[PDB]
């Protein structure tokens, strides 16, 4: 049940709010609207200038208690306890957890903020919206130009120039060509700025020789048209994932091919003859059916009834920190940001409060970092834990606090703040005994599990240890000892370099350990500027809770945010079958394919890109793969483009990954960069789900938010793996009649000559 | 303890997965009442799939609905998305019962050969009252009859007394057979399944080629492979009960004209088919142990696999 983003009539027609601010203490009455497609939240502020917030840039919406209150006495005088706070709405947007802008509104009408807060949140977290078609993102760009209008309601030409600021001389020529106004000083009537005319403008702006090359490839030398059969055969042969079953995923019928033409083909002459022109074909390529991924991968479609140890879990390290380890702010907000982003394991370094209050507070190992009270963090966790994901959240305490009284306070705080959500005693089905497996995420939906010692860190008391059950941390002796004990509720943490040691020396024992119990991994102390280790290193040996610094968006975190988007942003990813089964065992360092595991081969050819930079600069694209050490390559790179950034085309050889031993663990990273190294955008795609054929890859920022204009056209072939020597055998299994028919003919021809 | 690896190979819908379930019933853990509830949804979906296939075949083959009021029922049922079905209530129960009762739909069922329709359709549709029941719990036969397309490669270990059999289930469709090479290491024995009933049908993946022609060609190819030099080859000629039914009105002569035996005789027909598979293979020199099976029949497979157990252990 993944419905598309729907904008209720209230949000369309609009509601009256007063937008206020704490910085400049500004107060302005505005009308909030959201466009029918749900792309932009937009309002008209001072005089008549139209402001827009991109909904995909929203990280959270808040109301009532959780809304940011006006502490300034001047603003508060214009407003006014319970009912005044009840109609507050705070919108939190930003490109990453650390860099968040807060926009505050208060409705004039009663219980309006409650609706707007909830409805914006649904639009923001909508899955189809974030994974929209290429065309839909171009329609979003169109919508922006139509909203951001001058005071007299017209679309100024300079906004169109700003949006495509690279080659502004070509932009003017395209505008002139459509009979539109093209001088910088003038503006266009919305009446006259049709979506069809916008599309016509984009076609005259960007010439597409790459799409011409593709039409000629697909049996159309008489090129301006393409028949129903040619289209259908193209979709069934080139655009289809060959790994998929013909029954589960049936091929396109001619009746369906017709419906595609009705949808995309603009020219009536081609439609009635059952054909598709370049304009229809170019539309289909960026359409809703020809996405690079299937909806199953993005949907919450994974089995969630397996034991907790059988999943990779999204994990944070010293969540509270916004920058470095030694110096910087400790934020309560970071807990909200992590949990909203799908993190299911957050770390709390609790310390002993001073004599007057004696309130436990969170901070780093008594460094030059600021402090935040524990009460506020727990309250922020409850607020956001199950907002984007219903599956359990583990609280990783690094408990100091060496006083029984403050220990009982924090245990009491957990009880009262979380309520029923806190798991305090074990479930009936899963007793804390030897041989009993860990409960499933399904069994623990909407539950807070505490992870703290019982009986460096400080010892526990009767109040704090009694909350611990399925996730008890213990000092790791060895894999021999863990196997001897046979207890799934015990777990151990590993510092990066100790985890690296066990990885290189006892990889297989580690995978066998992680079948039954949990292992958490965190970075070493040396990483004082909050650097991250490649998490893939330990996912390869089955480690579930690979913790990272969410404030730092290096490649490590980009990968983490990318892979955890899948399975409905639940925060849990199911491990490969052979890393979960007790009766199986493979070496993580295999250079050769494993029996029982279907390997894959991948072909990635980078064809072209669009609107990649806002200025004229050369661009190159990296194509990496992450997974097992054998599967990992990351030297592939296109030649830097010619200086073109509107529509650069690469005449490039394909990037082959001929043997993916364990594809269900393999993630392909496509990342675009300007000449000089500046990041443009990227995308993480699971190798097992990626489609074959020509597809647009709409790019994302470092934090995995979808960029609107930047996009790449790529050709892919993801097939099941076949070794060289054993290729003739494969062809015969796939089509045995042809082969056996030939052999039976040969024998039939020898009938007379053999005689007897 | 000794562990031996067997492959369940065959073309699509031959019965590979149904055999696995009998292994689970006989040698494995069997199906508790809890496990059986897991199939309730799958049974509902099988019924919707089957009737949708027949509703589409009324158009394809130009068969009129006998009774006028079933057109509205047909339109109700065709619009359903089978993937989101989790219950079998009205108006869909009465709609499907009314359609199944229509002489036009019955004539369309008679001509199921001319399109793709699952073989457990009659089994379920004659038993709608039992399934439609609000407190319905699938029987063990219901679970054996259910149709769930296999994809990829799944190994099932079974603990028999003297040995552990690690049996590998695979998908039978053409695209699936590209994956098969990834389960060919260290194979003790191949167990090839063949639908005896498929002699007059055509493939789902290629609606111009004979199903048995594929099964024959696949078998005669696969047994000559380097991986199986020291492997035994058991041949299960499955669905013998459906052959008994079909051979009365669908003549084997009309699809394999080299058959010179009499019409309406299952024994003669199945023995000819066995001959097509095993006889005259220039490349193959190994003995083939055939058995005529009905994979949905637990007592048949208990007897049959007891013999195959003895044969495999003997050789290894
Ligand atoms: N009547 C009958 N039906 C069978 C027999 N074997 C399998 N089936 C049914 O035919 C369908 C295909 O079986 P399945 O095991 O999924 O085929 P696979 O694709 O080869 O695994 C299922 O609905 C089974 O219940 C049989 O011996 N007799
Ligand atoms: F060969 Al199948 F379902 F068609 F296992
Ligand atoms: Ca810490
Ligand atoms: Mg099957």
């Amino acid at each position: 049940q993944l419905e598309p983003p729907t904008v209720v009539e209230t949000l369309r027609r609009g509601s009256k709010f007063i937008k206020w601010d704490e910085e400049t203490s500004s107060r302005n009455l505005v009308t909030l609207r959201v466009d029918p497609n749900g792309f932009f939240l937009y309002w008209t502020g001072p005089n008549m200038e139209v402001d827009t917030l991109d909904i995909s840039s929203i990280r959270d919406t808040r109301t009532g208690r959780y809304a940011r209150l006006p502490k300034d006495p001047k603003i508060r005088e214009v407003l006014g306890d319970a009912r005044l706070e009840e109609k507050l709405m705070t919108v939190v947007s930003g490109p990453d957890p650390v860099n968040t802008v807060f926009l505050n509104f208060m409705a004039v009408q009663d219980d309006t903020a409650k609706v707007w807060s909830e409805e914006l949140f649904k639009l923001a977290m909508n899955i189809l919206a974030q994974n929209a078609s290429r065309n839909t993102f171009l329609r979003k760009a169109y919508t922006k130009l139509k909203l951001q209008v001058n005071q007299d309601g017209r679309i100024p030409v300079k906004n169109i120039l700003k949006m495509f600021s690279a080659d502004k001389k070509r932009v003017e020529t395209a505008l002139e060509s459509c009979g539109l106004k093209f001088n910088r000083s003038e503006s266009i009537r919305p009446d006259e700025f049709s979506l069809e005319i916008f599309e016509r403008f984009l076609n005259k702006l960007c010439l597409r020789p790459d799409i011409d090359k593709i039409l000629l490839e697909i049996g159309a030398k008489g090129k301006p048209y393409l028949t129903l059969e040619q289209l259908m055969d193209f979709i069934n042969q080139k655009q289809r994932d060959p790994r998929l079953n013909e029954v589960l995923y049936p091929p396109l019928r001619p009746s369906q091919a017709r419906l595609l033409i009705e949808k995309y083909e603009p020219n009536q002459q081609f439609l009635e003859r059952d054909q598709m022109s370049m304009e229809g074909f170019s539309r289909y390529l960026g359409g809703e059916e020809n996405g690079i991924l299937p909806l199953e991968a993005l949907d919450l479609s994974t089995d969630m009834t397996q034991p907790l140890s059988a999943y990779f879990i999204n994990s944070s390290h010293n969540t509270y920190l916004t920058a470095g380890q030694l110096a910087g702010t400790s934020s309560v907000e970071m807990y909200r940001q992590a949990l909203l982003w799908g993190c299911r394991c957050v770390e709390l370094d609790v310390w002993k409060g001073r004599p007057p209050e004696e309130e436990p507070f969170i901070t780093h190992g008594f460094t030059m970092t600021t402090e935040v009270p524990l009460r506020d963090v727990l309250e922020a966790i409850a607020e956001t834990a199950f907002k984007t994901s219903p599956y359990p959240v583990i609280l990783s305490f690094e408990n100091h606090v060496d006083s029984a009284k403050q220990q009982a306070k924090m245990a009491e705080y957990c009880r009262s703040i979380f309520g029923d959500a806190l798991l305090i005693e074990p479930l009936d089905k899963y007793p804390l005994a030897p041989g009993v497996p860990l409960p499933s995420p399904q069994d623990l939906m909407g539950r807070i599990l505490v992870k703290n010692k019982k009986r460096s860190e400080v010892n526990a008391t009767e109040e704090m240890s009694t909350l611990v059950n399925y996730i008890e941390p213990v000092k790791f002796k060895s894999f021999e000892a863990a196997r001897k004990r046979n207890k799934c509720f015990e777990m151990s943490s590993f510092v990066e370099t100790k985890a690296m040691e066990q990885l290189t020396k006892s990889p297989m024992e580690f995978v066998e350990y992680n079948k039954q119990q949990l292992s958490r991994i965190y970075p070493k102390g040396t990483r004082v500027d909050s650097s991250n280790y490649m998490p893939q290193l330990f996912w390869n040996v089955g480690c579930q809770l690979v913790a990272l610094n969410f404030q730092t968006l290096d490649v490590a975190m980009q990968l983490n945010a990318g892979v955890f988007e899948y399975n409905g942003r639940s925060g849990y990813l199911l491990k490969p079958e052979f890393m979960r089964r007790p009766d199986k065992s493979f070496d993580p360092f295999t250079e050769v394919i494993v029996d029982g595991i279907v390997a894959n081969a991948l072909r990635v050819k980078v064809i072209s890109g669009q609107f990649l930079s806002d200025r004229k600069v050369g661009i190159y694209v990296e194509v990496d793969m992450f997974g097992l050490p054998v599967d990992t390559r990351r030297k592939y790179r296109t030649r830097t483009s010619q200086g073109n950034s509107f529509n650069p085309v690469w005449d490039e050889e394909p990037f082959d990954f001929p043997k993916v031993v364990l594809p269900t663990l393999a993630s392909l990273r496509i990342a675009a960069f300007e000449e000089g190294g500046k990041f443009v955008g990227h995308r993480i795609l699971p190798v097992s789900a990626i489609r074959s054929g020509y597809h647009y890859v709409c790019l994302r920022n470092e934090a995995n938010q979808p960029l609107c204009l930047p996009a790449l056209l790529i050709y892919t072939e993801a097939s099941d793996y076949i070794p060289d020597d054993h290729q003739d055998y494969a062809e015969a299994l796939i089509n045995p009649i042809k082969h056996v028919s030939l052999m039976d003919q040969r024998a039939r021809q020898l009938a007379a000559l053999i005689g007897e | 303890r000794r562990e031996l690896k067997l492959l369940l190979l065959g073309t699509g819908e031959s019965g590979k997965s149904t055999f696995i379930k009998q292994m689970r019933i006989i040698h494995g853990s069997g199906y508790s009442d809890e496990d059986k509830r897991g199939f309730t949804k799958l049974v509902y979906q099988n019924i919707f799939t089957a009737m949708q296939a027949m509703i589409r075949a009324m158009d394809t083959l130009k068969i009129p609905y006998k009774y006028e009021h079933n057109k509205a029922h047909a339109q109700l049922v065709r619009e359903v998305d089978v993937e989101k079905v989790s219950a079998f209530e009205n108006p869909y129960v009465d709609a499907i019962k009314s359609l199944w009762n229509d002489p036009g739909i019955q004539e369309c069922y008679d001509r199921r050969r001319e399109y793709q329709l699952s073989d457990s359709t009659k089994y379920y549709l004659n038993d709608l009252d039992r399934v439609a029941d609000p407190s319905y719990l699938p029987t063990q036969q219901d679970v054996l009859r259910v149709r769930v397309p296999t994809t990829g490669i799944i190994e099932y270990p079974f603990d028999l007394q003297s040995v552990i059999f690690r049996m590998v289930d695979v998908g039978g469709q053409r695209s699936e057979r590209r994956k098969w090479i990834h389960c060919f290491e260290n194979v003790t024995s191949i167990m090839f399944l063949v639908a005896l009933s498929e002699y007059d049908q055509v493939l789902v993946e290629s609606d111009n080629e004979n199903r048995m022609e594929e099964s024959k060609a696949l078998f005669r190819t696969i047994i000559t492979y380097p991986w199986f030099q020291n492997s035994s080859v058991i041949l299960f000629l499955n669905k013998k009960d459906l052959l008994e039914e079909k051979i009365m009105y669908s003549h084997l002569v009309d699809y394999f004209p080299e058959y010179d035996g009499p019409q309406r005789d299952a024994q003669a027909a199945r023995e000819f088919i066995l001959k097509m598979f095993v006889d005259l293979n220039p490349d193959s020199d190994k003995i083939i142990y055939s058995h005529f099976t009905c994979a949905t029949d637990t007592e048949n497979i208990r007897f049959v696999f007891a013999a195959v157990k003895d044969t495999i252990l003997q050789l290894n």
